[PDB]
């Protein structure tokens, strides 16, 4: 029926077996904008087509896609898939820009910048920071940008003054999850001055499912430091939760494959599935598959993560039909 | 006494503690630095990016 | 695995779709002994001797099995079969004899009688009555039974003095007990004199899955009589339980599919089931058989439910182990 | 005062509550049928089963 | 606040410590009348004036309160006083009439009769027999009953023929309901054809606070046989319920204690009780008062589980408030 | 069929399982002993209360 | 029954209503030691000795309570009041040096430093680094301490560089616990790179009861500017928890009156109280304490909360007689 | 290569991560330095405490 089953296909969804624990990687360059008067604060339509008309003919290739021409279900279809944050759907005079092939991404007008957003592949952030420059180039190129000498860029006090790079990585840690390993670990990263975030969904997921973990101090240092320091801390936490995954293995195994077994059977063959069950029964699962237990998709999990929120649904029926076809989906998809 | 080109008091701007254009940096430079060294760290030496028009024609 | 698993077929347990609600029927024969004093109370094995060398030549026809050369695995095998009750095993005396067909029994020395026992066919208790009948010309022609004239038999005072006929049913009654309706009707089949028994395993069970129907007073009465009367109260409970299905199965139908097929799902690839869980899982499947949403047997259902008890599995290993194994003939079975 | 089978007092079997032979009713049916009757309902007047070895010869 | 909290005081109320599990005691006596059609099956408004008026004037002596005169509000005041069924607040015509000292009663053309019903003292059911034979004297004097020699009098099939009588006694058996002793020896007593009932509310209170016992058959027996039957089958029980307490006082002590005056302390002090709870914070700190720990203000367990039930105060206001009030009264009558 | 003075079919009283008046009792006694027996366990021989008005003038 | 229920009392336990959201404050001082290796690594009793004579004649003024001649009782008595971190009772070689008014201390070989501690009254941190300051010029007149030019005092890496002062605040906050209001404000403090941190007891408390905010980084930084900030830090706190209870306190008002009058209901007259229920009933009637509900007395709540600790008891009597002995002190002291 | 007064490798001090005495640092402040700059932000660059007895004689 719904075509966003499929039509999303990338290196980082299929190639992650081999390190299971990692989803997706960011990184964002927030840069304000010259000959114009704080490009958010103002009264009227004017600023915004203003804004909209430079940034769209300073790059032909691309191809636009307005607030205004959107009713609210493409809306939240487009926020469920990681391409704009609430404020932007709450701005009359927003827009976004694209690309088809869908790996890069601009969000004029959304807060206090154009953000140059790139989301990608698993091998390194070395690479999409490299797109993400061939990019830069024939922007300040055709344009003259707001930067300073003694600071870097200037776009927003409190986030970014130095430069605007922001990178983050999208982690499944159940483990520690199931053993109550997660605050003191977040203690230990706060340490530093880094941060672990929340989920595709609700930020109350105690059972992990998904974590993201992200910088704080974009501000009096280089990139490259900064993406070796987050590189570095992510090798550690991905070695913490192999450990206690080699451990639960050899050790119990049986209570260990009962879980597994037993979601797996109530996934199928529900015909009533909310959300949050249908989220933890597919976590565990996965942990089954990740321990060589059953053979399912390993490929299509951040894909059916992705697909079974309620927006992508609610908006033809009520949700007592929604709820049938949310199970029919899975139902179908699983086995 | 207000800003030249947004025409917006700096207590007011201290309020809502953002940024109006480049013109309110080059007339409070002295409470940006101090507020942001107030805040993040005290890291307000700042390196930024190497940027390229301005060293395009400067070296 | 176990002998269970195949070795009982029988029209009661095979064609029992048409009417589900009924599973089995008894009847019951005790009467005393002459020339005997007491059977039952004594101090060495002479009495027990006597009464057992005489019931056995008495009918060549038939095989002893005794108390002696039994271990305990092969008694509780028994038990769980409906052929002994404990006071049997309690009894350093005791014997049975049996029909090879499996049909009828006679529990010698057990408790005051001999028992002349008969389960078997759902059609009717008039076929088995005049089996038991067709035994007891034999048994009475042979020997002189401790008959009176003003009273009938005597057998025992609070039990069988008029005649030993005790007639009982096995229903199958899950609506009822989901919905809370059996001490209401308990109270209204009590008005009576007639009385709802326990099951299979536990007294404990609330959501059903098994009762049983019995008789309180075989004294100053007739024998058809109280079939008749049993027959006619049997039938009220089986109408009230085929209208309350009908309600269900029309009203919501939805809660009712997605309950059976997750438990099903649940009882096939879970490794570690317990007894309880076991137990209730397959009422509901079989309640759902019933309103025509899946397929598989329904005469493995009884061999199920017979075969699943502890002391087949526990005389060969610790019950952790026991635990894999029930699961497995469960999962092994089912599909 | 005992039965003469038995040799077992009737307070004896009356508290057990149980019944020992043919003996013990020949002596103590009129307790037998008291308790039975207070006991059982009211339904002391019992008909039995046709029986078979007695009416074979007494008609 | 309601003057419902000390106008009732009696024997049965007040010396009830000696023998405590004991509360009151019921006897009916169930008749019909002659030179009338059926006096409930009517069309108007006239039957029911003719019986009042020949019942009325038929005894000078009592005072009248009818039906049609009353609010709702004293109909549920009076209903929860045990005083009336609800099959004669369904009645236009019905009426009762009583007796100011309040130990006799009779409720004229409520179900097939004129019922006189006597409840009292906990002495002896024979002194409460003996009233109301000194009523029915004058009764059966001034009047023709519809009187039969082969059965006795001449009321309704399934309940009374022989004699209207119906005894019944109300108990508080808070041990064997803690320890799940009820079901067993309710088929005990069943054993004999009596019967043991629900409460002053809801018939699903599962640790005890009160029970009734009643007979069952009316049918072909004198009067003082059942008294005396019913007299010994409730002598058994307390004799029971004696032996639990004083195995639980002398083996833990402690549980006991600690639940006693936990319970004690949530009743006082509480502000926002609802119903369920009180009931069961009062059955344990009176078994606690009779394993003499706790020695508070008064002993008025009876006045209160009378006087704690919500048609007493929701026809003021909302049930909102009617909490807090419930909870007023208790706090303010405990200590 | 019915009753004398309430004019109710037998099967009807039968229906409700009820009592009309003493007229149906002396129109329909035979399924009436009949079905009190066979219900209330099978006591229908019954002995009442010792009335009054009636042996008060016959004995 | 023992005598630390009233032998602590100081103005930081006593005037605690003005601001109860405080509770106490702590400054440490952490600095090693010259002509010594590493007064930790070590084999033998020999540097423990040395540097214990040093120090101790260094200030004769104090006196000493060593680690050999203390029982375990002793150890978690003092360790229970917050002046041992178990790293102590883990070397034999470490030591306590204590001031008899107890407002002062050094933890002589405890880890890497001398570690001069104060803790003390409410008003203000200043007064408590005063003295402290005028302890250590006493302290670096009489001895050459490890001191540093381009780096300042010299301790140990990750922790204490530039100076060794490390301040802290203890505070109560049921409000936002009871509304799931931590996760987003740590994460908004964390911000700056500050941490909350757990409790008197276990870390797991999710209801409050207690809370303690403390600095990250005394590097590279003075000693007021850490002060002032920590001190609007958790100025900003209070004022967030003194909001929400006027919103509860105007708005609702029952299900507070309610919850608080029953805890403090069950916390006298229990006899058998755990230590989980103690410290939340405890909590919930202080909370009930400021919104003006009850009297008895308030400045005991520190004592209460510190003196229900097991080793002040188990120590003496079995766990189950240590269940009856809290009890027995929470019912006594509380009323 | 070790320390003169603990004779304790950097490596090791580097495994522990911790501090043997002021000649640990008079030897191996290069990478005492490197790390506390690693670690802690990025403010190696330290004010300590106005000490007593240095000053005391030096100003
Ligand atoms: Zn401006
Ligand atoms: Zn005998
Ligand atoms: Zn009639
Ligand atoms: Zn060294």
């Amino acid at each position: 029926m719904t075509h966003n089953i499929h039509d999303n296909i990338s290196q980082w969804m299929k190639s992650n077996e081999e390190t299971p624990i990692v989803m997706s990687s960011r990184i964002r360059l927030a840069r304000n904008l010259e000959n114009h008067v704080h490009p958010l604060m103002y009264a009227t339509e004017n600023d915004g087509f203003r804004v909209i008309n430079e940034v769209q003919d300073a790059l032909p290739n691309f191809e636009l896609m307005r607030l205004d021409q959107m009713d609210q279900q493409s809306k939240m279809k487009m926020v469920a898939k990681h391409l704009i944050s609430p404020e932007l759907i709450k701005q009359p005079a927003a827009a976004v820009l694209v690309n088809d092939d869908e790996s890069l991404s601009v969000m004029i007008n959304e807060e206090d910048h154009i953000r140059i957003q790139a989301m990608g592949t698993d091998t390194t952030l070395q690479a999409l920071y490299n797109q993400a420059s061939s990019i830069d180039d024939e922007l300040d190129r055709s344009l003259d940008i707001s930067y300073d000498e003694q600071l870097g860029y200037l776009t927003t006090c409190p986030t970014n003054i130095g430069t605007g790079m922001r990178a983050s990585v999208m982690l499944h840690l159940p483990g520690l999850s199931i053993m109550k390993r997660m605050t003191r670990i977040a203690q230990t990263i706060n340490r530093f001055g880094y941060t672990i975030r929340g989920i595709y969904g609700e930020g109350s997921q105690v059972y992990g499912h998904t974590y993201q973990v992200s910088n704080q101090l974009t501000l009096g240092k280089s990139e490259l430091e900064i993406i070796e320091t987050l590189t570095e801390v992510v090798n550690q936490i991905i070695h913490e939760e192999k450990q206690i995954r080699q451990k639960l293995d050899t050790y119990n195994q049986l209570e260990t494959q009962d879980r597994v077994f037993r979601s797996l059977g109530i996934l199928q063959n529900c015909r009533m599935i909310t959300m949050e069950e249908a989220s933890y029964r597919l976590s565990e699962v996965k942990l089954g598959i990740d321990l060589n237990y059953i053979e399912l998709q390993n490929f299509k999990f951040n894909e059916l993560m992705v697909a079974i929120q309620s927006p992508f649904l609610l908006d033809e029926e009520d949700d007592k039909s929604v709820k049938e076809k949310r199970a029919d989906i899975l139902r179908e998809h699983i086995k | 006494k207000r800003c030249p080109s947004c025409h917006m008091t700096l207590k007011d701007i201290a309020h809502v503690g953002k940024f109006g254009c480049a013109n309110c940096y080059a007339t409070f430079k002295d409470d940006i630095i101090d507020i942001v060294r107030r805040v993040q760290g005290g890291q307000f030496e700042h390196v930024g990016k190497t940027p390229h028009s301005s060293h395009k024609k400067i070296a």
